[PDB]
């Protein structure tokens, strides 16, 4: 159900993010600017995971190096013995910093595909 | 030699935060109409979550969707501008609550004159000369009446409050929930349960009953200026009844513009009045007081009427039937209880057609009569309280009934509900970069 | 004190699993650590057998071993483990355990290896027959 | 066999769905419906397609009814309201025996202190008396109803429109030329556009619709149920020209800040009474056609043609907007007439102006159509027709037929008959041989 | 033509795809829902695709192996005897589910992709 | 050999016309709710033309837009369109006490009420001298401002919404028309006050080398002459007359509010301007205007004469409406000033037609300070200019004449070596 | 900073297009309409770069040959003394029709993978 | 990886310490220690880091380590350095060189 895996460990929570994916989407000037913003929340995450390169996809790699400062838990204490409420609220202060390293790495890589030949 | 871990970026994360936003309404008259979306809970297990119903914006925007909704309602409706005239009123008959009042009003054509006949009740007129005859509309000098209009329903249905895509609502299923703090059985719903938006100063009408024991809330305890909400588990049987058979009559004041009034009454006339059981009430009174010694430890209870004189502050109303009634619960809170104690009620009713429910400036509706007879039954699923301060170093409290505005009855069934919005994205560590 | 505990079967049958176990005393076997074993080849030279990554879950081996090296740690019961494929008269040598704790260096990794500090007694093995 | 589920994006499926169409077109309809038309609109003709149709089920008809209350609605809004008009008349007949009188009236101006004595010439149909007095007189539903005044600047002229799907969804077109509205159609196409359908509003006869390509086509939710007005649709038109020969001029009369009643000030010339011609050959042809097609349903009966039963002008007269005047024609030289079926082979229709009207039937309101001066001539194509058929003969060799039908939506469903509205669903899935294999 | 194989048996009509996706995929108050009906229908299958790892793609296969409870008739009758439109009247109640479990695929096919050895 | 690439982000644009949103930093408050950077484009060269510019017609709608709407929940003043009989308080005439016959809110009850009214303010109806009625109430509907909305202009900032942005001329001596070679592209406009004035623009903003003089065409001789001074001229406007307001109930809830007395003596209203600034303006003035009509002699006169509105000095001053004489400004040829001035109180903005507006009186004393930093002139070997301009517009271009609005057009194509290599 | 190229020639105008690209989006009634329009914008451009095979790039490349006819300029004096402003003036009325032609190679491709799914 | 020792026997006197030598296959940045191969006990490490003393070394051991030349030397003997002084690689595979066997 839709977010059943809400208390579940973050290992078996991943095996669900289909469910809250398309709840997004489908889950009297109010009601329409309502369904407009929803559309642009939707649109926001998407253009974020855009410019991380990341379009497309439920579960996205990066090449950006985990900080052991953000969280120095082993991952079996992450993955197996803590839920994604709690992993939230442990890196929150951090969160925005991440962000903006995923945007930095997916802009390096930009110059390593775009830049590589002359006019090419 | 090295332990490389990378970002991961995860797309829909179970994780949400609290957020307010506009929620939609859904139902099965104003309300059907409003409500026009047809009317699926997930229990979440190992899921706690903090509550907080006097800071539920849910209650903000029911309060504010009610207003919006009543005052909408009556726009295209006929005004009684031209009703605030001098009235000249003779007893119909109780002594003198209901008057026959006579005045000389425009008719539908212009620059006509006819003099005109209307039933009015005692609270809607107020003496404007000493020649115990003259009498004008209550606030005509300073308000404007509309009409309601005769067409229009305003009789409470179940409806319930929707999220929009990208919220959900999260739901206590804990039965015995004072209202703040931790839940640890929550379930997500998109819309709440049906909740009628019944309207009412002291008693709640047609609510939700607790399901294990009676609860009763208050955001302090300890505060005399908090109301305290107490929710029954079982609910109490009220019959109010308005037994003047009465005729209709409609006089028109302009193009099309129709005032509704009494036109005669077929029979005697009698008081109006509601029924409680006396044995279900005194059964309450002792439950509740059960209940209020677990946080008043070792104290007398004891239940007075409330202060204030003013029918809208210090009496029960309620919508019976489409008529405002104002009834004298002083009945129901005048005892006194000690703990030790083991364990037809006739109210009477005045009538009022002339309101200001949510205290508008420089506006007042006027509710039309409906004819023959008026009966409802209601059922009592709470009670508002109110301590009195002053009562420190003593071994008794007194409560009185009452609240503050509105939203103390609509706070009463949304108590359990809180908007929260979802949050897809989250990242995490593993051992695998990109593979570019 | 966040000792290694080391201990082995000792005597085995001649290509029998070189079955070994090393307890992660006063310390979490779910640690931002690597756990590893090591061998001494009758001290004519010492050498390092297998690794495994607590903090990941990660692991690796010595060439020497290379099919045969084997590792695994669980956390419930706070001990790594390992049993290598043929331990022929040759893999008769003293094993020993340590632990390398790890540290958020600048690395640019999420931790760097540390040397190992946390030595356990260690046990012999006998797999001659 | 091992048969794997495989995705498709972009299948020729389609489901019936209720949507919100948007008018385009090529006055309150060139402004509703500005969104310009395709130069070239496209149709797909879908072979081996059969689409049950319903043109009484059809949605399209109840939003383009729901369209014409709104556009009408809020183009009345801004206007003049003619509550002050709500007086006692001394009316003077100017003549017909009194058609048309001269009224005048007491009323207030802009001026508080003021009140000024005003003429203003009305219809009969728009003045009734109130006392025994021949000459009091007040308008016809003032005491009852907020009669506002049509803004002069703002035409209600019909004009085509064309009802367009939203992008994800379309319409299908019926292309059978004998199709009786409800049913499989097994000749289906594809459009983006309804044809360009002229919002005409009348009570008996449609004027300026479409005409049959193959022959008359009768049309009757059930024929047997008398209870469903019967929509006879046209393969040849016949042409009504109407008048209204007075020759008039405006006056404006002013009864507040800036709200100016329109009335007509003089007439030239003699008074002469409005009427419509219709060709008698070409009409006495067309309800040939109409019987022997009629006979098919009514198997071996004689038809009647009766004038409706009796009540109000809305309900028994042929009602139009022609000029911007409404004209109320006494249609009863055209259903007046006996047909067995073996008749092998100038019509003046006098006709009434009325300036207060209540189309629609809206309670509490009504409108006021100022008069346009000059003389008024019109010619208007007669595709169709509405008809009644009377209960109770079950049991004699003879039907009764009168003109008139339900409400304003039988004059909409006789062009959206056609069409129906459906959704498209482009993703389907199905099984095949081969695995995703990475 | 739009829809002009929608009469073609299922194999004919699905070599016509690009047909309707070309006009699916291009393009006060009435007005601004209509608008915004247009972009959420557009939006919701975009997503859907996306979580199915069907982007930019009309033809996708998937690894849900077909079950014969949804139909039991072969290949030969389904894609040469059928339309699209009585394929899917004849297997709409099971629809939702055969998305469900597309979606269940397509998020362990990520998870898989994350815990891949050879790929990371 | 050369194949066809797509590139996605091209610093490129083309003229477009969108709705901008209102970003302020009271109707002005509560519409412009939005809270509140530039980029020099070089070897970029733009043409603006002031004249052309949506960005002055978009603020036109929304200045009556937004003094419509607030009007609307407010009262309507038409059972005060009666006879009044009005005595003088004196000047001699210039505001009279009136007395007329209104229905309150009890209906039936009618009340002599008196009210003041100004002289521009009311119209005879007999010859008797004493019958007066409100100006226009029989051809128009007078609305009452509600006292508790502010129409006191702010700086407002127009900004442009996502796609588009707004290119500004940072030529300090562009004329208003034709290439600009210093263009940068901003998001949201400077903060510009909607002060409404028709012969003077107050509280604007200031050349900074120097005064620019923009007109469309200087030998047209149809067109406003729009003058942007580089320094801006002091001008203190006062109504001494201390006043007490005092309501009168004509409805049920709805009141009209006037003056219930004036405190001490009845003086005229006026504004001080310095005499040596405004002499040494109007030589600066002078200066500029004979490089466009050379070898001329420029002579300022007073406007044609006609209603207040049109010839003279209006503006809005502490919630009063001034009507100064401005001809001690404009009366000079070339080779303290204290100008009197009259208050109204029912005021038709834009020349809407059956519209108006009533002003409350404020009670105490008003005063206020303007600085005066354009002038709108019109020309009739001698020139002879006169003040004023066309409409509201006018007023505006001084301000958006550096602005123009572009839509983003990101995507563009162009040849290259490489192909798709599939 | 955004439009800083807008005066630098075609070449070097080309290496700075995320500064541009990323600014739609930041990746009662007139206020909807507003919004309603910015979202339909971008989603014109994506749909128009779905529609092409430049989904999710800032510089791709296609199979559509340069025609003389648009331009018989060589590669100098187009990327190195020309500007994109006077590039995009100089072949405005071919713009529509390379759009097409590059719609039609897209096309031409699906055909050919729709080829390789031939019975599968 | 492939490091040796040089030190082939450093059997010091009491406070005249020498030194213990070893050899990389490679330069590198530190990425090696050193640690006592005590007898009878666990060849716990002396230098942690490119000769940098470990944590609780109890040593003065200490050396620059440069590049592929690794030494390590506390300038005094005692009855604690009677153990095996080996180094060892941190990187790739933690292959061990030969120890100096110093047993001073
Ligand atoms: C708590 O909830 C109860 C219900 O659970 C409410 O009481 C009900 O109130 C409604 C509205 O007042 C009552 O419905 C009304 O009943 C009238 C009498 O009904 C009798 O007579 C009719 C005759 O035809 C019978 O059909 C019927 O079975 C009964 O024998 C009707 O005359 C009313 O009709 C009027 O209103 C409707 C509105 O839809 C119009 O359509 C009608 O034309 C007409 O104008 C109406 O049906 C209902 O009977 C009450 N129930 C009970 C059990 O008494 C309480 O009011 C509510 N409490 C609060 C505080 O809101
Ligand atoms: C809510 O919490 C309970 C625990 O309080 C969750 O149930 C627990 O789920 C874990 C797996 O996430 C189980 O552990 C596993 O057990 C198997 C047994 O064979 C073992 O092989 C695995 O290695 C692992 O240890 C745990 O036993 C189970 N506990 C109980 C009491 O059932 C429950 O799933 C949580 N709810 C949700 C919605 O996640
Ligand atoms: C709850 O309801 C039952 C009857 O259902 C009653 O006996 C019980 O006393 C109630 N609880 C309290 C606390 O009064
Ligand atoms: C109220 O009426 C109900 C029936 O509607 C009845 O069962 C109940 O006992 C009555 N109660 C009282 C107090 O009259
Ligand atoms: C009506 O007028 C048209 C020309 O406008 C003419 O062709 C037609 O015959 C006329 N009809 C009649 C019935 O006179
Ligand atoms: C206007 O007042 C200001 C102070 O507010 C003063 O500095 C200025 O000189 C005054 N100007 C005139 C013309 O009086």
């Amino acid at each position: 159900g839709f977010l059943g895996a809400a208390g579940s460990t973050m290992g078996a929570a991943s095996m669900t993010l289909t469910v809250q994916a398309r709840q997004l989407l489908s889950g009297g000037i109010k009601q329409l600017q309502a369904r407009v913003l929803a559309v642009e929340h939707y649109l926001k995450d998407q253009q974020l995971l855009g410019i991380w390169g990341c379009s497309g996809k439920l579960i996205c790699t990066t090449a950006v190096p985990w900080n052991a400062t953000w969280s120095n838990k082993t991952l079996d204490n992450i993955w197996n013995n803590m839920t994604w409420m709690e992993w939230e609220k442990e890196i929150s202060n951090y969160t925005n910093l991440i962000y903006n390293l995923i945007e930095e790495s997916q802009n390096q890589q930009e110059k390593n595909e775009t830049e590589n030949l002359t006019l090419c | 030699a090295e332990e490389e871990l990378w970002v991961t970026v995860y797309y829909g994360v179970p994780v949400w935060k609290e957020a307010t936003t506009t929620l939609f309404c859904a139902s099965d008259n104003v309300w059907a109409t409003h409500c026009c979306v047809p009317t699926q809970e997930v229990v979440l297990e190992n899921v706690t979550e903090n509550f907080n119903m006097w800071k539920n914006n849910m209650v903000e925007q029911m309060h504010e969707d009610i207003i919006s909704l009543w005052d909408q309602s009556l726009k295209p409706c006929v005004k009684l501008t031209p009703l605030c005239v001098t009235l000249n009123c003779t007893d119909l008959g109780e002594k003198g609550e209901i008057k026959n009042c006579s005045f000389n009003i425009t008719t539908s054509v212009r620059d006509k004159m006819q003099k005109e006949y209307a039933t009015f009740y005692k609270l809607d007129i107020v003496p404007i000369d000493n020649d115990n005859n003259s009498y004008r509309l209550i606030n005509c000098n300073t308000s404007v009446i509309t009409q309601a209009c005769p067409k229009v329903s305003f009789e409470p249905i179940p409806i319930h409050y929707c999220a929009p895509a990208g919220f959900a609502i999260l739901k206590c299923n804990n039965k015995t929930f004072n209202g703040t703090g931790p839940c640890t059985n929550v379930s997500t719903v998109q819309c709440t349960h049906g909740i009628r938006p019944v309207v009412s100063t002291q008693l709640l009408l047609n609510g939700s009953l607790a399901e294990e024991e009676i609860v009763i809330r208050s955001e302090n305890f300890t505060d005399n200026g908090k109301t305290i909400i107490v929710q029954l588990n079982e609910s109490v049987e009220i019959n109010c009844t308005r037994p003047n058979n009465n005729t209709r009559k409609s006089i028109h004041i302009g193009p099309g513009r129709a005032f509704y009034t009494t036109g005669q009454i077929i029979g005697n006339i009698r008081q109006a009045h509601c029924n409680i059981s006396r044995a279900k009430w005194n059964n309450t009174l002792h439950k509740i007081v059960k209940k209020l010694r677990e946080q008043f430890r070792n104290k007398t209870i004891v239940f007075k009427q409330s202060s204030g004189g003013d029918p809208e502050i210090v009496m029960h109303s309620f919508n019976c039937g489409g008529e405002f009634f104002y009834c004298n619960s002083t009945q129901l809170f005048n005892s006194t209880w000690y703990g030790n104690e083991s364990s037809n009620i006739t109210l009477p009713c005045r009538i009022k057609q002339i309101i200001n429910l949510w205290q508008e400036v420089g506006k007042a509706m006027y509710a039309p009569p409906i004819g023959g007879q008026i009966r409802c039954s209601s059922n009592i699923t709470g009670l508002l309280l109110t301590r009195d301060g002053g009562n420190n170093n003593i071994t008794t409290e007194i409560f009185r009934p009452g609240g503050g505005d509105m939203r103390d009855n609509w706070r009463s069934e949304l108590y359990k509900y809180k908007v929260v919005k979802i949050e897809p994205l989250g990242v995490a560590p593993t051992k695998c970069k990109r593979r570019v | 004190x966040x000792x290694x505990x080391x201990x082995x079967x000792x005597x085995x049958x001649x290509x029998x699993x070189x079955x070994x176990x090393c307890x992660x005393x006063x310390x979490x076997x779910x640690x931002x650590x690597x756990w590893x074993x090591x061998x001494x080849x009758x001290x004519x030279x010492x050498x390092x057998x297998x690794x495994x990554x607590x903090x990941x879950x990660x692991x690796x081996x010595x060439x020497x071993x290379x099919x045969x090296x084997x590792x695994x740690x669980x956390x419930x019961x706070x001990x790594x483990x390992x049993x290598x494929x043929x331990x022929x008269x040759x893999x008769x040598x003293x094993x020993x355990c340590x632990x390398x704790x790890x540290x958020x260096x600048x690395x640019x990794x999420x931790x760097x290896x540390x040397x190992x500090x946390x030595w356990x007694x260690x046990x012999x093995x006998x797999x001659x027959x």
